[PDB]
């Protein structure tokens, strides 16, 4: 603990609304200081979204205005994609940061793999 | 759908062995794997992981050096070479795999699929 709940696979339709689920139970004591969505590109998983002290950021150029994250219940850190393309099919990373009793932090990350249905 | 290990038995002090687990169902080479231990009357200890994708490597502290995780995503298998073992390597060890991505190998709950174990001594 804590385990982000994030499925195995998503699909959504072309052209249309899709939501990436990631929720935990808030656990007593812990702080949520940072949550990232990441796409992965090969070996590699690139940062799209970030929301810290500040608010939200979305980062990379191909999400921008069509990007969502929840955050009106706590320990629910979706992700909404509207005007589902092709090219946003891909594995995403769900990944939230926590301070935790002990004055460290925690760090977990899960993995859904989003497919576009014609 | 299932994990198997193989590889475990009694080696001399020092000596080698090469732990192998085969996976069969999905692309596991979008899951993360890892390796765990428990010794007799003592808890689930972990000992290595490499991350989905691109091949990242974690090791406990214990084995860091003497032991070394790869995978071979075209046969669904993840080996952990275990070199210079000392005696308190002595468990059983069970591969694992989760969606975990970069963080949390360490957490026995982000796994979903566990191995039987195998016995090295």
């Amino acid at each position: 603990r804590p385990i982000l709940e994030v499925p195995e696979s998503v699909t959504g339709p072309w052209k249309g609304d899709v939501n990436l689920p990631c929720t935990y139970d808030p656990l007593q004591g812990y702080t949520q200081v940072l949550v990232k969505w990441l796409v992965q590109r090969g070996s590699d998983p690139v940062t799209i979204f970030l929301r810290d002290s500040s608010g939200d950021h979305i980062q990379q150029a191909k999400y921008q205005g069509r990007l969502h994250v929840s955050h009106k219940v706590p320990g629910d850190v979706s992700l909404q994609l509207s005007t589902l393309e092709m090219d946003d099919r891909s594995h995403y990373t769900c990944e939230v940061t926590w301070q935790t009793p002990d004055g460290n932090q925690v760090v977990r990350d899960k993995i859904t793999e989003l497919r576009v249905q014609k | 759908v299932q994990l198997v290990e193989s590889g475990g038995g009694l080696v001399q002090a020092g000596g080698s062995l090469r732990l192998s687990c085969a996976a069969s169902g999905r692309t596991f080479s979008s899951y993360g794997m890892g390796w765990f231990r428990q010794a007799p009357g003592k808890e689930r200890e972990f000992v290595a992981a490499i991350g989905p994708f691109g091949g990242s490597t974690y090791y406990a502290d214990s084995v860091k050096g003497r032991f070394t995780i790869s995978r071979d995503n075209a046969k669904n298998t993840v080996y952990l070479q275990m070199n210079s073992l000392k005696p308190e390597d002595t468990a059983v060890y069970y591969c694992a795999a989760g969606r975990w991505n970069r963080y949390g190998f360490e957490d026995q709950d982000n796994f979903d699929y566990w191995g039987q174990g195998t016995q090295v001594t």
